[PDB]
């Protein structure tokens, strides 16, 4: 619940493979927000996304809602956040820029696979920190 | 070898990928590439000989598979575990890079992989190209690593 | 996706078994029998004395590919090993000799030899139970009674010309008993070891012994021993009337059939098809066919150069990739 | 020289065709391909071992020195 | 054909040398 | 009692086990694969893969990491004998078609 740092309804505009087989740049302005706009990588291989379709991207830290050192997947039967959500990626907030006045944009990658998010009023929410789980679902 | 990665007339690392090393470094690096667990630990034991120990980070994709990138098979190439010091931090053009598709896009929106970004030795974009592994560039990983 | 490999005009995609746990959150596909002992089946196309076909399936490609090394580099068989050469008056330099007699396979079964220990001396290396003596004593004369002009040097001349059946066996002790049955003969007898002119003769002795076809090529027991995904055609959209038969035109004669009245292009025999993604360069069936490999089906093709049977190749080519794991399961670790 | 005992590739035998193919060629006479396809060499390596091979041992044994 | 050799016989061979 | 054939790599080893390399001489790709695929499908091991480090030597080199449940040694013995137990299976079925046809 307080583990969501974004979450908002997205409508696809253009989804272009430039020069790629199975990641494509989609471009997703947002429903009620006018000033949001989501530039993203996303294998379209596991996640396919059309022009003119509704996505719903929610940013969250902890996911889940022995200092091994090596990543290890949740247990199978696990009641965590991606259940009610079709694609997931996590990567890094790395960078925050401003692109006006009271707009600042956000960029992630998520082991490559970049997002830009463009809005207002988020300063409170988005941090320039590892955890960051992208949940797409249509 | 290893005090003389530079040549002196100019301060360019001259010791570097060759054709191979870099063709295979970018088919890695480009962002069509995705490996599952199993592929991802035999990259890293044929990386190393089967002798270095590997923390695997979390995968960039989460659902509906484990899926790793091969950025970040390159950045554990760069960094295999914890102990290991080397923390880069890099911004490079790649040899081939088409501009990001607006004048005030930064530069690592480029519509191609372009732009190489290397943040805590964890390549963020970019393909491994002969400018970033390569002779002559001062902005190399391995000029930087020296 | 999901165990076919993609089969693309320009790149092969999904060439990696993600079969294990660890994939995905449902930790499924976890090693246990009872599970690869119900899904793994045989099929056996054909079996000759000299040819089997049979594929297997649903099993992994590490398994399969490990199942064709040793048959290729791992299962032992005899050759000749060391060539004596009493005389050699040919034009055949000797070392050339004796390589291709190298290179001639003999019928000789294995398990019937001993291996040889290298680390005693040559006068006692050499034992009954441990090598085979194989001679060749051919000599050239001219024939007297040649045919008018008759060129051909097998009515002009008298032996002109050496074959592989002209090597003797030549029982040692107990092999004269125990190859009573079965004397060391070449599986090809008509190879041409060498061409002789009147007054050259060729005299040896070779001594073959059990090897490894991963030490030296002759000591591989199998003309070929592979393995092909099984291909898999479909049709997405239906394809009729001409444009059924261009898109027949595009695989081998018997792979794709052609319907009667319904006219549709159907897949007649998959198995018959060599992928040469001739249909993927058409731009009218691209969205109407879709071109794949089942992963883990493999049709295997194992052809014995002539010593043992490719049943037992394939057997002996399991039977080595268990005992070496047993053998490592059964080592002490060493720090 | 001398046709070779095996393919260089796979390791087939191929040097028991080398007469079969000469008579093929000769008695009753066949194309090249249909008398490799004939001898039961598919593969394109076995099908080159005795398709370019030179049989230069024949033109040796005219210089016989020992007659 | 369809009949097992190794069943019968002694794998030899098989031995490490 | 080959003590030559399988070595524990200690400097490549951490502490309590769970993450140790193997060196098996006399071993190639064909082992090391088939031992790799089996011991990925245990839910233990987070981390298996083998190098030949050259051409000119017969050694094999297997890293083996797990989780903190079991050990690499225990891994790796439990893939040793799984895969000899597919061996059987595939053994069974053969001699059964070959048998039947
Ligand atoms: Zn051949």
């Amino acid at each position: 619940m307080s583990n969501t740092l974004f979450d908002d309804i997205f409508q696809v505009s253009e989804v272009d493979p430039g020069r790629y087989n199975k990641v494509c740049r989609i471009e997703a302005a947002s429903t009620t927000q006018d000033q949001c706009k989501l530039t993203l990588d996303i294998n379209v291989e596991l996640f396919p996304v059309a022009a003119q379709d509704s996505l719903t991207v929610t940013i969250a830290s902890s996911l889940n809602l022995s200092a091994t050192r090596s990543w290890r997947p949740p247990q199978a039967g696990d009641r965590s956040l991606a259940d009610d959500y079709d694609y997931v990626m996590y990567g890094t907030a790395y960078k925050f820029e401003e692109v006006s006045k009271d707009l600042i944009a956000v960029y992630y990658s998520f082991g490559g696979l970049l997002m830009r998010l463009e809005g207002n009023y988020r300063n409170l929410n988005n941090l320039k920190q590892e955890n960051a789980y992208l949940l797409i679902r249509r | 070898v290893k005090n003389n990665l530079l040549t002196p007339k100019s301060g360019e690392p001259i010791i570097a990928a060759t054709q191979d090393f870099i063709t295979g470094s970018y088919l890695i690096s480009h962002k069509d590439s995705f490996y599952d667990r199993a592929t991802l630990t035999q990259l890293l034991s044929m990386m190393s000989d089967g002798i270095e120990h590997f923390d695997i980070p979390p995968p960039a994709i989460m659902k509906p598979y484990y899926l790793w990138t091969g950025k970040q098979v390159f950045s554990l190439l760069i960094k295999p575990n914890h102990n290991s010091p080397v923390v880069i931090n890099l911004d490079a053009k790649n040899k081939v890079f088409v501009p990001p598709k607006s004048k005030s896009l930064p530069n690592e929106m480029s519509q191609n992989d372009g732009f190489v970004i290397i943040r805590g030795s964890q390549i963020l974009s970019g393909v491994m190209d002969k400018s970033v592994l390569g002779d002559g560039k001062k902005h190399s990983v391995f000029y930087t690593i020296l | 996706m999901s165990n076919i490999v993609g089969i693309e005009y320009n790149r092969v995609t999904n060439t990696t078994s993600t079969d294990f746990p660890g994939f995905s959150k449902d930790a499924e596909n976890e090693w246990n029998v009872e599970k690869f002992k119900k899904d793994f089946e045989v099929n056996i196309s054909s079996l000759d004395a000299r040819e089997a076909n049979f594929d297997l399936i649903n099993i992994d490609t590490s398994i399969a590919n490990a199942f064709r090394r040793i048959m290729i580099s791992e299962v032992p068989s005899v050759a000749a090993e060391y060539v004596y050469f009493f005389n050699n008056t040919s034009v055949i330099q000797d070392e050339v000799l004796a390589h291709r007699i190298g290179l001639v396979p003999l019928k000789v079964d294995p398990d019937m030899l001993t291996w040889v220990d290298s680390n005693l001396p040559d006068d006692e290396k050499f034992t009954d139970e441990n090598t085979i003596v194989l001679s060749l004593n051919v000599k050239c004369t001219r024939n007297p009674d040649a045919p008018k002009g008759s060129t051909d040097p097998k009515e002009l001349y008298n032996n002109a010309h050496v074959y592989a059946r002209d090597l003797k066996f030549e029982p040692q002790g107990r092999q004269s008993t125990t190859f009573a049955d079965c004397p060391v003969v070449p599986a090809d007898p008509d190879i041409l070891l060498a061409k002789l002119r009147p007054g050259q003769e060729i005299s040896l002795k070779a001594h073959c012994i059990l090897g490894i076809g991963g030490d030296h090529a002759k000591f591989s027991p199998v003309s070929t021993a592979s393995y092909r995904l099984l291909p898999q055609i479909n049709i997405l959209q239906p394809i009729k009337g001409e444009s059924a038969r261009r898109f027949q035109k595009c695989f081998p004669p018997g792979v794709i059939g052609i319907d009667e009245g319904s006219d549709e292009a159907y897949v007649k025999d998959a198995r018959k098809d060599t992928v040469s993604r001739e249909v993927l360069r058409y731009e009218e069936f691209a969205d109407k066919v879709k071109l794949g490999r089942v992963r883990n089906h493999f049709i295997f093709n194992v052809e014995s150069a002539g010593a043992m049977t490719p049943e037992e190749i394939f057997f002996k080519s399991v039977r080595i990739l268990k005992n070496k794991a047993e053998y490592l399961k059964n080592c002490p670790i060493t720090q | 020289m001398i046709v070779p005992v095996r393919c260089f590739s796979c390791g087939k035998v191929v040097g028991d065709k080398w007469e079969s193919y000469l008579n093929l060629l000769q008695e009753d006479e066949l194309d090249e391909g249909t008398a490799l396809s004939r001898l039961g060499l598919k593969r394109y390596c076995c099908r080159r071992m005795i398709l370019t091979h030179v049989d230069l041992i024949e033109k040796f044994l005219r210089y016989n020195p020992l007659e | 054909v369809s009949r097992d050799t190794w069943n019968t016989k002694n794998m030899r061979s098989l031995e490490p040398p | 009692p080959d003590r030559e054939k399988i070595k524990l790599l200690t400097q490549a080893t951490s502490e309590d086990g769970t993450s140790a390399s193997f060196q098996i001489v006399e071993e190639d790709h064909t082992l090391g694969n088939a031992l790799r695929y089996v011991i990925m499908k245990n839910p233990d091991v987070e981390f298996c893969g083998y190098s030949i480090p050259h051409p000119s030597e017969n050694l094999l080199n297997i890293r083996i990491q797990t989780y903190g449940e079991t050990t690499a040694v225990d891994a790796l013995q439990k893939g040793l004998k799984d895969l000899m137990d597919l061996c059987d299976v595939v053994e069974s079925k053969f001699t059964e078609k070959i048998k039947s046809m």
